[PDB]
């Protein structure tokens, strides 16, 4: 690894220059040689990790979208163009997936095995959920069934967990609702199950904002007020 | 593509 | 090079795809393939090339001057925090450098020498200066005076055939005015030289517009803002 | 830092 001879803290330290100049191919880079290290991550460490990934594997989402998309009106009258626009979306995808499973690489060696609190294990189920629903929205062969159901997988044993071990205002939980329910909205085709858990999600987090100190109560409801963005897009 | 809103940075 | 086996044309094809994609280092790649194939730049390609390194490099300086931020903060009662940001701040700059290089070697490797047209060789010219700018921005050693007088010279051979071949409202003209003034005086420390010439440039194109058609009246009088804009914060 | 209008991309 081009990282192995950094110090963890020289690599986490320079993951937060990384965001600030947001550069997040490099923030991704120092923090995987972080994970590399061995030690697991603390709070603040895992959320770096995850912006810099969400960061690098989100540019690539939207740049295959417009290239599929240009691609689908290629194949509608339309005049043959050859078969760059096939390559070049292609191209991007098999980064996008690169970037799919060099996280998912990370958290089956060996965050996952290793987080025994809630807090870490839901995060990092969470994010095997997240990134086989990326490696989902760009599948059409024959494993796409299977890489939704390790997406559902992953998403429904946080869940489990997030159930029985954080209140329903935790932020952690609220995220992971917020994506399993776009999960079964957009990949799994169960718009119902979408729309039941956003608003079983969002009311039983409103119901224990009153336990909240002023800035647990604004990381909380700004998640909440994700859910209800989608409820009203999709009701 | 509509895309709904999902947790943390909205890069794409 | 990566690019040696695809088609010129379907190089300059995925270049537009990279675009609409925001994909520029892609994009930037792409057109460095079509140029080494040895055939000289029609208008259309010059401008991929030239936004598709624009974007490359703008990313790299504005990540730059976010580390160079903090590392003369930390140059200040500032607590010592090791060789990090200098480190990264290192980084980042030799990347910038090389993209740098990377242009002023097509450049020199031929674009220049076989473009005899003024349009094409003001803009390649022009190109040269940005390019050493760029590299005059992150100088501090021996070479800085050198590297500020190769960007003069070839803004001042720009210039000089611009003047000459080409009426003061061509968009290219102006383009290279505007950063011909902004090199005076953010790197050359010519403040005066700077407010003269853009404010000499605007008022020969203000008397030439009438000239112009509707849409080339557009093109011109949206760089002749550009340079009222710096005037305006420069006076 | 403050940057000036430059031609193009304001991509920095
Ligand atoms: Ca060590
Ligand atoms: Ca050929
Ligand atoms: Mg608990
Ligand atoms: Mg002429």
């Amino acid at each position: 690894g081009a990282m192995g001879s950094m110090e963890r803290a020289s690599l986490i330290q320079k993951a937060k220059l990384a965001e600030q100049a947001e550069r997040y191919e490099d923030m991704a880079a120092f923090m995987k040689g972080a994970v590399e290290k061995g030690e697991e991550l603390s709070c603040e460490e895992r959320n770096l990790l995850s912006v810099a990934y969400k960061n690098v594997v989100g540019g690539q989402r939207a740049a295959w979208r417009v290239l599929s998309s240009i691609e689908q009106k290629s194949n509608e009258g339309s005049e043959e163009k050859g078969p760059e626009v096939r390559e070049y979306r292609e191209k991007v995808e098999t980064e996008l997936q690169g970037v799919c499973d060099t996280v998912l690489g990370l958290l089956d060696s060996h965050l996952i095995k290793e987080a025994g609190d809630a807090e870490s294990r839901v995060f990092y189920l969470k994010m095997k959920g997240d990134y086989y629903r990326y490696l989902a929205e760009v599948a059409t062969g024959d494993d796409k069934k299977r890489i939704i159901d390790s997406a559902r997988s992953a998403y429904q044993e946080a869940m489990d967990i997030s159930k029985k071990e954080m209140p329903p205002t935790n932020p952690i939980r609220l995220g992971l609702a917020l994506n399993f329910s776009v999960f079964h909205y957009e990949i799994a085709n169960s718009p119902e199950e979408a729309i039941s858990l956003a608003k079983t999600t969002f009311d039983e987090a409103m119901a224990d904002l009153h336990t909240l100190s002023e800035d647990s109560y604004k990381d909380s409801t700004l998640i909440m007020q994700l859910l209800r963005d989608n409820l009203t897009l999709w009701t | 593509k509509l895309m709904f809103k999902t947790e943390g940075p909205d890069s794409d």
